[PDB]
RNA sequence: AAGGUCACGGCGAGACGAGCCGUUUAUCAUUACGAUAGGUGUCAAGUGGAAGUGCAGUGAUGUAUGCAGCUGAGGCAUCCUAACAGACCCACAGACUUGAAC
RNA sequence: GACAACUCUCUCUAAGGAACUCGGCAAAAUAGCCCCGUAACUUCGGGAGAAGGGGUGCCCCCUCACAAAGGGGGUCGAAGU
RNA sequence: UUCACAUCGACGGGAAGGUUUGGCACCUCGAUGUCGGCUCUUCGCCACCUGGGGCUGUAGUAUGUUCCAAGGGUUGGGCUG
RNA sequence: CAUUGAGAGGACCUUUCCCUAGUACGAGAGGACCGGGAAGGACGCACCUCUGGUGUACCAGUUAUCGUGCCCACGGUAAACGCUGGGUAGCCAAGUGCGGAGCGGAUAACUGCUGAAAGCAUCUAAGUAGUAAGCCCACCCCAAGAUGAGUGCUCUCCUA
């Protein structure tokens, strides 16, 4: 359950905001390639809870299959790719036919938390996934950046689930939480925002308000 | 991880790497249609594009640097004789990477090199 | 009245620059000069601080076009880094130039200090 | 390291035709490769 | 970044030369010790007219440091060498005369150190 | 059939499978889509003054042309090259039984 | 082909410098020729290349045992066995 | 200072645990590789700290002892294998 | 395609400093509980805008030598850079951001409120209130192979 309709956007790079006291602030900024038209919203006499469904990036028709196509085109609007929706309490006002709303709802709001696919790094080892140690480099040692010991003796007979053995890192979406706005550019199509969003540019990034 | 590491390395080390881009791109020049791997036919694209364009503009600094990449003396000699009256307005895309069976033996993926 | 695609780095910092520039004028310091920063610091009420120095660098990305200067204080070795694009500094004064033939002095920290002393 | 046991003909008849239907996956691109080699324009294979 | 084991010259006329840091206090992290962090010395060599002598433990405060140091104004200060002021727990040192420049971001709670410098940049 | 898979051009994805993004009269015009990769043309950017010539010097070398010359893993533009030619899987109201109204 | 973990053979590593460790194990550092200078001790033979410090590339000139070599000067590079 | 039970508790007694040294020799010697260190767990509470409380010979700070509570933490080093 | 979430993981950690206030308390000396704020530490999730490490894409200086006929200028080699000087994009931290919230639920120890079995009493036998870093939920992610295999929207079943 969250507090309130998101947006979602693309990242596009990193910079430095200049602040008039004389602070240098690091601050990502945030693209939007097409309006965040709510799509589909599911309230709870036809569903089991109340979720209002937003998409972005208006495409093609070809890159869109039929029962992408047709399911955006039973509300009216914009053949898009992405598709995700904002679960929120039975209090709501939303049309799912072509509401493009305008991106003024986060300025006041000066907490905001965000949600992406970091960049993946592949199978990698235990000393970088949980942050491990490593072994003596010499004095004779042979178990070099090893993960070492596995399990305790006999009496278990085995491994516990989930210890900590090397694995695919990243690639799932995380959320970092309470991360406060700046100077949004009501032509540029363009919202700073001060901290670091997960992955490169050029991604989905889900830009929803606070749970605290 | 290879995240946007954009150089196209090949089985080999590096120096060895630089003069199998020399050297193929140089008998590439010669012959003009060639037989490569699929990785060496790329690698032949891009440095064969730079040594196309770099004498398309016929001074002494673009001959002597194509003339110290390239190995056959003889053969720098007759491309910037050749480059402008044949590949003047194509403005970039020099080959083609026209694929064919693969090699007997490796199952190598064996690709096949024009001039157009 | 044209739409804008996902060149926003050069639009956004192009624009960043000459705001800066349009608040401030900023002559360009080439690796090598030997310059003066002044310096605007709240609540010390002197508002022109000294920085002379040699500029080491130039970091330049955009808004983020840096300096790093080095001047022997008569302990040892002060290396400051200054962005020019701050709203902290007053004026820049290019005094001398070294005609160095290197972009990066990073050799001249640890030398002999007699050729360091500004 | 070294294997306690050995396997049945159960796992064994798995585990090779799991390696020989490993090898049916790859021909029905050669078909099509063979099928695609024939009468066409196509800019492949001189 | 101020490791247990480093050398630093001193900053003043108490008496030593350098010391042996050890352990510091305050900041728990004890393997990067940024500015302002007072660190347990011991005297390495020092000046044999003085009551600092050979192997005395002491307290004293990271001054300047080869690690940068990160302001919010925009710049980025960093020395050639490792300093320490040779300190009491009460405020002031007791060496009076402060040799070389010091920052200004201390001045929050050592302010002696500041009014007894040469330039404080 | 809808939808996938192979192939194809690759990736900020990735040991292999996966995943994701393309797969062309690859816009036309009044204002967000039909540039995937390489090349090319420019712009950030790195090293930092290239060759050749002239001048000064007995010569090492310095100087003007000339923030020039190379690099261009990054951004934008450009259909010049390769996205051609295909192939294959899945089809044909979704068993049997109760209740409701039509 | 690809450019995962991880082993091995190498290269570099901000700040510190043995805090690692059974133990500076291993790596890093010194390194060639000339000049200065060199202690405790001793079987007076040595230690000793003790330690420590400076020059070193390339173009000029002259002194020239008229082959090695010397001094003075300039020239570049961050760095000259 | 009075005062067995704020806190220790002599002379004695009753238990729990299986973490020390022991007793037996019950599995294992056609092989169950001991002690310390590195890496990496997980678990117990007989609680060192953190959270709540009682009593105090607790004026306050700091305590002494004890109840609930094992979520989390429990340093870097000189000596020695 | 879109999600509910049964179940499971991670995170729920901790210290000084300041106001209250040199106030209660104490002859002085000392110096609060409670409620806020701020700076840290470890841990975790990210990122490369700054500062760098690496960067065998790169460019620059130079030694020995062999080729390019020769001077210049280049190319090869001195392992898997000849040795150095810097560096874009990646990766990383020492760098940069963020997190650890809850007059939410029930409790363990305890303090209670009425209050009887013994017309006195007692936290309890009926009912019930405050309250733990502990339990659960909320928090971030995976998640209907949850065979109990969910829910919602949309496309397609044609010819003989």
């Amino acid at each position: 359950v969250d507090a309130g309709i998101g947006v979602m956007g693309t990242k596009l790079g990193m910079m430095s905001f200049f602040e008039e006291d004389g602070t240098v602030v690091p601050v990502t900024v945030i693209g939007f390639k097409e309006g965040n038209i709510v799509t589909q919203v599911k309230t709870e006499s036809t569903d089991g809870y109340n979720a209002v469904q937003v998409g972005y990036e208006r495409l093609r028709d070809r890159k869109l299959t039929m029962p992408e196509r047709g399911h955006l085109n039973k509300a009216g609007v914009i053949p898009m790719r992405h598709l995700q929706e904002f679960r929120l309490v039975s209090v709501d006002d939303f049309t799912p036919s072509q509401k493009l709303l305008f991106e003024e709802l986060f300025k006041e709001g000066d907490m905001v938390d965000i949600s992406g696919t970091t960049i993946g790094k592949g199978f990698q080892g235990g000393i970088k996934r949980h942050n491990f140690k490593r072994g003596l480099m010499t004095h004779g040692s042979k178990s070099h950046r090893a993960l070492g010991s596995i399990g305790a003796g006999t009496t278990p007979g085995h491994v516990y689930k989930g210890k900590k053995m090397p694995g695919r890192m990243g690639g799932t979406k995380t959320k970092i939480r309470k991360l406060k706005i700046m100077k949004i550019d009501t032509d540029l199509r363009v919202v700073m925002i001060k901290g670091a969003v997960p992955g490169k540019p050029g991604n989905l990034l889900r830009l929803a308000p606070a749970k605290i | 991880m290879k995240h946007g590491r954009k150089i196209h390395r090949l089985s080999r080390p590096a120096d060895q790497r630089r003069a199998l881009l020399r050297g193929l791109t140089t008998q590439l020049l010669k012959h003009g249609r060639i037989k490569t791997t699929r990785a060496k036919a790329s690698a032949m694209r891009k440095y064969v594009d730079k040594m196309i364009t770099l004498a398309k503009e016929g001074s002494l600094h673009k001959r002597r640097q194509a003339l110290g990449f390239i190995y056959e003396k003889q053969i720098v000699h007759a491309l910037f004789a050749e480059v402008p009256e044949r590949y003047g307005d194509r403005n970039g895309g020099y080959t083609r990477i026209i694929r064919t069976l693969p090699r007997r033996g490796d199952n190598a993926p064996m690709a096949y090199i024009e001039l157009v | 009245q044209r739409v804008k695609l996902g060149d926003i780095m050069g639009i956004l910092n192009k624009k960043a620059v000459h705001a800066a520039e349009e608040l401030r004028p900023v002559p360009g310091i080439r690796t090598g000069d030997i310059v003066q920063i002044r310096l605007e610091v709240p609540e010390n009420k002197r508002r022109l601080s000294v920085y002379k120095g040699i500029v080491i660098s130039r970091q330049n990305a955009g808004i983020h076009t840096t300096i790093r200067i080095r001047r022997i204080i008569a302990g040892v070795g002060v290396e400051i880094v200054f962005p020019l694009y701050s709203p902290n500094i007053k004026e820049i004064k290019v005094v001398s130039h070294r005609k160095v033939r290197k972009a990066r002095l990073y050799y001249l920290r640890d030398k002999l200090p007699r050729l360091s002393t500004f | 390291a070294v294997p306690k046991k050995r396997t049945s003909i159960y796992k064994k008849r798995i585990r090779k035709n799991i390696w020989k239907k490993k090898g049916y996956w790859a021909a029905l691109k050669a078909f099509s490769l063979a099928k695609s080699l024939s009468t066409g324009n196509s800019k492949s294979f001189f | 970044m101020i490791q247990p084991q480093t050398h630093l010259n001193v900053a003043d006329n108490s008496g030593a030369r350098e010391l042996m840091c050890i352990r510091i206090i305050g900041a728990s992290n004890r393997r990067y010790a940024r500015i302002g962090d007072v660190i347990v010395a011991v005297i390495k060599e020092a000046i044999p007219n003085t009551p600092l002598e050979r192997s005395e433990v002491i307290r004293a405060v990271v001054v300047r440091t080869c690690k940068e140091l990160k302001r919010d104004n925009g710049m980025i200060i960093r020395y050639d060498d490792n300093a320490a002021v040779i300190i009491d727990q009460e405020g002031n040192p007791k060496g009076t005369r402060i040799f070389g420049a010091i920052a200004r971001e201390l001045r929050q709670k050592f302010a002696k150190i500041v009014s007894l410098a040469p330039e404080v940049l």
